[PDB]
């Protein structure tokens, strides 16, 4: 389910609010429907990234938060 | 055209209609009025998106990463933040700072406050053309030198410093280099991915954005750090706390976007008008160009008029909205070596996005016969 | 109505149409876009006139003289300016400062910065209705106490401090008194010609003015002085340097003018709506009012809902734009200062009303809260525990 | 010439930009045509007050600057 991401984003080492900043910019230069693999180790992303999806009308395909690093598959709405 | 003619774009510029209509959409109830710090609802999340868009537009102009962009209330705060922030953070490495005598007050007065706090500051005198001699700079540097601050474009005489070379000199010695680029931004090309500048200040109202907003570039790689001067929640990634003024931020971003777009064409037009104005007055007997025609900003022309009383000069050019940089005369011209009387009868013509060929020709003629009829009445000119 | 319903006026308010109408006249080429510092031509002189008008509109609201008004970029800066400015100027008389644990971050964080600069600061715990005990304040005062900072209205629970009394205590001992009135301005009556406050901060976006603008009242008589924190030309009588944002200042002035006019009527209306809201939920089994209903601001209602998981509470009331005061993680530092345990603090909601709030919206809110708390407590293992 | 002023203004002890600040305000609650006697000892007023008249479309009736204190008679235009 993390096999076919159109774009990837190495957010390792980044801490709030940087991870979401990078996500905002990357999602803006993406086509509606493309996917983005987000790799992070900022614990806040377990809250921030799904929040980015809820409040910004985007779809959270699949998350991995039970260990480091985390993984988030996002599909641009 | 209309009168008076505005030739004071260096003091401030009018807000671009495009910039203004963007700002209008982030103020009232049926707009994006939300606080970009309210994480529990969409009013805040959407306001933060607009902030991020503007943050990237600003970064794209100067070739930086959005994470390096810190929002301030203007260039004044940016200069204060950069200088005081770096001075305090790296004081364990030394407390000696170097700057220029012709820097904007925000820089000079900040350094003076730091002297009152135990720091040592060297204010270098410029050359007659306004240019800093890099060898005099090199001789001023020491082991305990932690910070250098030298502006890109001078706001009074428009002279352009060699900030690339200065950056090379600083980085090689592990010295922090701050650049006040309030006048150069959107006028001279800037690429921080190439430039060896650690800190850079810019504003909005100098390039057709709104007053009351600005930013500070803080290099991410090699990592540069500063101590925050504004405390309260650690916003802007710990570097500048307070609520983000979205409508202001959007206006500044939009202004920076337009700048990146119309930069090349507009600056060609500007230095074209700039050369048109100087050619039209350069043959008046005793006039003097302050700065450098060949490496000065394309939008600034500082001219001194000899054997005329300064007070009356500004009255004779009543049809023009300009500046003299002044009871006391410009500290920049004084630094250049101008005697107090000459400095008082010096006019700073600054061009902009609305300046026309027609206005320049009208200005050329106004100057010709104004200087002529003033020197008629001048006992000063009679002795010459 | 429209959805979601905005009940977060304490975080920020929408700009008044009249305010935005005025601001738009001081921006573009055909407006008064001039720099108030350009003394050589008219563009500068008439922009300066507008600044003066707005400066008097601001002063008239709080009963001060325009010379006592220093323009800043907002309440954060004003709090930084006042506290750091006074601490530095009067350090020869002492280095001890007193404040409250429930103050806004701008005050608290500014104090910690002064602590790492050699200053000693006392953070007073409040009584659990939010009120500061003046006897404990007096017991903290000393010979070397130069400054006290206590806010007018608390931004999270809305409690009102007795700033007049605190002013009396300070003036009598030659102590500088700073009040953060960001939440109280245009809501509670303020007259500096009577109050014994030396320094007072206010903003624009809490009272339907634009963000990015604020002011700091600096007492003229008896004269109070501060060290400028922003250098570069010595503007604002040397207390705050930098260009004057005309359109912003005009907007803040116009907002303060409107405030003075519609204040008495609007606050009675909000007080009514606030009581309407509390009475509609006070009979729910385990809810708690955080603050003081009878001497709290007319616009703020902080309520705790017991035996419900806080995270789901915000999601259940998604029809409402509110706040929990949570930081980022962990819960409001103001609530745990009062003594609420982390779980109760998490499941607390701050309802704040404004001049767009209708009875229609309050009744919708009342129903939604009743229905949601009942629904959540059904799914709640925690609530099952309470019923035993 | 200074005998019949409608309003008075003691600006003694005031320093730029205060004196002009007080003039702006006083002129604001003045009827168009009334006169104001300004007493000041701020040297800058010799420039600033006639400047107030020039750029703000007001009329400087009579000034007195050959000593302290200064005296300016303006008529609200
Ligand atoms: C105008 C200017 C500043 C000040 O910018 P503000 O945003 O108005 O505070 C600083 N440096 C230079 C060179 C300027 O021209
Ligand atoms: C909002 C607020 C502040 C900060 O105001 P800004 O202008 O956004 O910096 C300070 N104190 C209190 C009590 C506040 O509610």
């Amino acid at each position: 389910l993390f096999s076919s991401p159109d774009h990837t984003l190495d957010a390792l080492g980044l801490r709030c609010p940087e991870p979401v900043m990078m996500v905002r910019k990357t999602v803006r230069n993406m086509q509606p429907g493309e996917t983005l693999l987000i790799i992070a180790d900022d614990p806040a992303t377990t809250r921030d990234i799904p929040g980015f999806c809820t409040f910004m009308e985007h779809e959270l395909v699949a998350k991995e938060t039970d260990g480091l690093p985390y993984r988030y598959l996002i599909r641009k709405g | 055209m209309k009168l008076p003619i505005y030739l004071d774009y260096s003091a401030t510029t009018p807000v671009d209609p495009r910039v203004a209509e963007k700002m209008m959409q982030f103020m009232t109830m049926d707009g994006t009025f939300g606080n970009p710090a309210s994480r529990s609802h969409r009013f805040g999340w959407q306001a933060e998106e607009a902030v991020d868009i503007a943050r990237n537009q600003i970064a794209d102009l100067v070739g930086a990463d959005p994470r390096e962009i810190v929002f301030t209330s203007g260039a004044t705060e940016s200069d204060n933040l950069a200088i005081k922030g770096a001075a305090n953070f790296y004081q364990k490495k030394g407390k000696h700072i170097i700057t220029s005598k012709t820097e904007h007050k925000a820089v000079l007065d900040t350094c003076r406050q730091l002297e009152r706090e135990g720091f040592e500051v060297t204010y270098l005198a410029p050359q007659r053309n306004g240019i800093i001699d890099l060898k005099e700079l090199e001789a001023a540097m020491r082991d305990d030198t932690i910070l250098v601050s030298i502006m890109h474009v001078n706001n009074e005489i428009g002279v352009v410093q060699d900030i690339a070379a200065i950056g090379e000199m600083c980085r090689a010695r592990g010295i922090i280099y701050h650049v006040d680029a309030t006048q150069s931004v959107g006028k001279l090309p800037i690429d921080l991915s190439q430039l060896k500048v650690d800190l850079m200040s810019f504003s909005g109202h100098k390039i057709y954005g709104p007053k009351g907003i600005g930013a500070l570039y803080v290099r991410r790689k090699p990592r540069v750090r500063i101590e925050a001067q504004m405390h309260g929640g650690g916003h802007e990634r710990g570097m500048r706390s307070g609520t983000l003024p979205v409508h202001q931020i959007v206006g500044m971003g939009e202004a920076y976007r337009i700048a990146k777009e119309e930069m090349a064409t507009e600056m060609e037009r500007l230095r074209g008008l700039r050369n048109r104005l100087w050619n039209g007055i350069k043959d008046i007997e005793e006039v003097y160009l302050n700065g450098d025609l060949e490496h000065g900003a394309p939008n600034i022309l500082n001219v001194s008029f000899n054997y005329v009383e300064g007070e009356s000069l500004i009255m004779a050019l009543k049809d023009l909205a300009v500046s003299s940089g002044s009871l006391e005369p410009s500290y920049v011209l004084r630094a250049l070596g101008l005697n107090d009387e000459l400095a008082h009868s010096s006019i700073r013509f600054s061009l902009g996005r609305f300046t026309t060929e027609e206005e320049i020709d009208y200005t050329i003629e106004l100057v010709r016969k104004s200087i002529g009829r003033l020197r008629d009445l001048s006992p000063l000119w009679e002795m010459y």
